[PDB]
């Protein structure tokens, strides 16, 4: 993963 | 779309996360880089473990993938068609994440599995879930990661709408 | 349950496949989309033809159905109550497949056959073979298929414990 | 009432079961007879495992308890005030089930837990959730069980409105 839009 | 066991069937935890606006423009293929499953009752359990890691360990609102794939030849619902995922910064609100349960860097997924993924994507655009000119991309193209594995990446590079 | 001709009577081939755990939460109505039968001696032969197709051609372990229905008013054992079938990826280890021998997309089965199917299901719940709150469903609801035909799908839609 | 962590904070699976008509004439103390929990993040997980046991193994509609008690001085919602439970055949539609998480046949709950329980019962009748002349009872008084254990059973025997 990778949150922030 | 058929061939999809719902959240209630594998026993998902309850959440209320930011919803997603359709249609989506991007389609991203991912691998979990972990263990896999071959028999039904066994896969239902692998999906429960992944959701819990995201909520409890990562502090995310819910499982960060829209859909998942087991090697038992069946598809499993993560957050779904109507909720945003959280794996690609700047693309989450405009994309649909489909990851395969397992580590496919050197070894790729079986036939049963690969067929289910393509069948799913095909059903998505046919129903407007994905823009008619959507773009297929590997996770490595838009994020700081090696996912979804070189072996899996090479195979999807020939698929339709891929970006490259 | 009464009204069932066993494997030895119609002359089934020997096999050794994975067992099923009772009760089963789902009940699946399916159809073969093939030819039908009206007289006993003819049905016994059609059943032999179906088993061999799953084994010799599809490379399956045995017939992929728990029970079958003929238009002679009788019920025929496929793999039985104690063995898993193979017709719905992801729901196999928790469901009982019931399929009518024939094609019913436009024309439904006679009264004799429909009565035997409902009697079987009722006998299934009463003996604990199916959870007291089981869910009735058509093959199309949980799979990539048009089975068991629109005609038959409409009739069973009024039947008890249906999901939808 | 105050001091209860709701189903959304501990991540309860979603269900839809028979409603309960208030006020309830009975109060029932029950114990799980399993493992216990002492810290918050740990109890929320324990409550998750129990509901899944009731749904997946016992084939019940939901967790069979109205409320549960953690050795952390907190109260956790099961099915709530407005839904019937399923632990006492014949008293379910006129009673409220309260069970402490753990095995208290030999050892009783800590001080913080017993306090949590009594405050809940008192808040119930003050708001009409429990008839003005309700009847508090032990699980063993109306069922084929040893629950909720001798140790905890003798404790509640002195509380207000007990029957005997």
């Amino acid at each position: 993963a990778x949150k922030x839009x | 779309c058929p061939g999809i066991v719902p959240r209630s069937v594998w026993g998902a935890r309850e959440t209320h996360c930011p919803r997603m606006t359709l249609p989506a423009k991007y389609g991203i293929i991912i691998h979990t880089a972990g263990r896999t499953c071959n028999i039904s009752d066994e896969c239902r359990l692998l999906v429960r473990d992944i959701q819990s890691f995201y909520i409890d360990r990562l502090k995310s609102c819910d499982i960060g993938y829209n859909f998942l794939v087991g090697q038992d030849g069946a598809i499993y619902e993560g957050v779904g068609w109507n909720v945003q995922g959280s794996s690609t910064p700047g693309y989450d609100d405009i994309a649909l994440g489909i990851t395969f349960m397992g580590t496919f860097t050197g070894i790729p997924p079986n036939a049963a599995a690969l067929e289910a993924a393509q069948d799913l994507i095909q059903c998505a655009m046919v129903k407007g879930y994905l823009t008619p000119n959507y773009l297929l991309v590997g996770h490595s193209d838009v994020a700081r990661t090696l996912s979804p594995g070189q072996a899996l990446y090479n195979i999807i590079s020939t698929w339709p709408h891929f970006k490259h």
